[PDB]
């Protein structure tokens, strides 16, 4: 019915996603009978947003690369919106950030971007 | 980052387990109407995280259920900075042709928000992309199910119509039967 | 909530019946049965069991609308008599 | 007589037609809680025996 505050977080990416599984694989503990009849479609979206995950690159992997992405871009004036973007996606490859990804580039002026480069074809697919 | 959202409604604890065990009785009482269709902008069918406080747990003047309220937080989809995603082309209609994401379900594109000569081919209700590069008209015969990087831009509670529009046609690298 | 001075060492009879009108609908939904679960098997006399109660672990909180809240623990103070 | 004065009523809700209780006669026999009964019902001292009265009257 009622909320108060629509914007309460600024968290980990990967991290999230991770958390999304453990909520799936704990809202399908609940399939007793007694707990059945009432709510079960949280079944429902867990594995829907598992399977758009899955579609997604961002699997795989741990939450350390979210903490990659943010030390090295917010250290180098870049807003939340563009690592941000750059964790929806978990890029590939590294040149991917870079051309086949867009507004990842100037604002470390193409030098320091490489070690996220390097760390992206380190760990990312 | 997928955002928490404090909320504060009606709960109402059966009085089947006033003694027993509490904490994830709550959680489960906050997903019991929470669901998916209907219930506030921006909430469907979602859960929590992390607990802030538990409120007065009243009972009744002398009824049977409780009157506790809620203090937690609701991890939604809000519609972000145009967060780069897949887009899974759902459907097709001579109106537009929907997308899905994993945000929402429907997700309406207009026409023109598909590559600009790529029109909807109603006669077979297919988006046959007319891709139009390198002077050849290589019509990319692609039905629904393709194959585009979407990134979104809103989300809708309130009309008859869960719906969605996925902005397309990135000036930077164009070719939407990629992006 | 140590504003609980201003009663006497005892609670109120309206109160007190109250209090076991409201653990009769507790354990007349399904059970927060106490101390002798069952003991006392009867038919369908719902308020005469936990009338029998003696201990009530429960809590009530009593005010005055120029006043904070005066709390009481049922235990912590003296019966009906 | 006591048999011509057997009355007894099942329930009484509050209708849509005239919206009205079970008042009297010509819904059933039994009560009729009128000026000085619930002048008495009210005059009782206990708070939620009238709140308990409030909520069983006709309808809630």
């Amino acid at each position: 019915m009622e909320v108060k505050d629509a914007n309460s977080a600024l968290l980990s990416n990967y991290e999230v996603f991770q958390l999304l599984t453990d909520l799936k694989e704990q809202r399908k503990e609940s399939g007793k009978n007694k707990h059945s009849s009432g709510q079960q479609n949280l079944n429902t979206i867990t594995y829907e947003t598992l399977k758009y995950i899955s579609k997604t690159p961002c699997r795989h992997q741990s939450p350390e690369i979210v903490r990659e992405f943010l030390t090295a871009l917010k250290s180098h004036k870049l807003t939340k919106a563009e690592k941000l973007q750059l964790l929806n996606h978990r890029p590939v490859t590294a040149v991917e950030i870079q051309l086949m990804v867009e507004e990842s580039e100037e604002r470390l002026t193409e030098e320091q971007i490489e070690a996220l480069l390097h760390t992206v074809t380190s760990i990312l697919p | 980052m997928f955002v928490l959202v404090e909320m504060v409604d009606t709960v109402r604890i059966p009085p089947w387990q006033f003694e027993r065990k509490l904490n994830d009785s709550i959680a489960e009482e906050l997903n019991k109407k929470l669901a998916n269709k209907v219930v506030y902008n921006v909430g469907l069918c979602i859960c929590l995280f992390d607990i802030t406080k538990l409120e007065d747990a009243y009972v009744f003047p002398g009824d049977g259920a409780s009157h506790t309220k809620v203090h937690f937080r609701c991890v939604v989809f809000h519609p972000f900075l145009d967060e780069i995603l897949i887009g899974k082309i759902k459907g097709c209609s001579p109106e537009g042709v929907h997308v899905s994401l994993g945000f929402f379900d429907d997700i309406l594109i207009p026409p023109e928000s598909l590559q600009q000569p790529a029109k909807f081919d109603e006669a077979e209700q297919v988006w046959v992309w007319e891709y139009e590069t390198e002077e050849g008209a290589h019509d990319l015969y692609m039905d629904t199910g393709e194959e585009i990087r979407f990134r979104v831009v809103d989300e809708s509670f309130v009309d008859t119509s869960y719906t969605l529009v996925g902005s397309i046609s990135e000036p930077g690298l164009g070719l939407l039967s990629w992006w | 909530a140590n504003q609980k001075r201003i009663t006497t060492p005892y609670m109120t009879k309206y109160e007190r019946a109250r209090v076991l009108g409201t653990r009769a609908l507790q354990i007349a939904m399904c059970a927060p049965v106490m101390v002798e679960l069952e003991g006392e098997t009867d038919p369908l006399l719902i308020a005469m069991k936990e009338l029998k109660a003696r201990k009530i672990p429960i809590i009530i909180r009593r005010y005055l609308p120029d006043g904070s809240y005066e709390d009481w623990g049922v235990d912590e103070l003296i019966i009906t008599d | 007589m006591v048999l011509d004065k057997m009355h007894a009523r099942a329930r009484g809700p509050r209708a849509v037609l005239t919206r009205q209780p079970t008042e009297g006669r010509s819904r059933d026999g039994g009560l009729r809680l009128g000026e000085m009964e619930r002048d008495c019902l009210i005059g009782y001292g206990a708070s939620m025996l009238l709140l308990e009265r409030l909520m069983i009257s006709s309808d809630a």
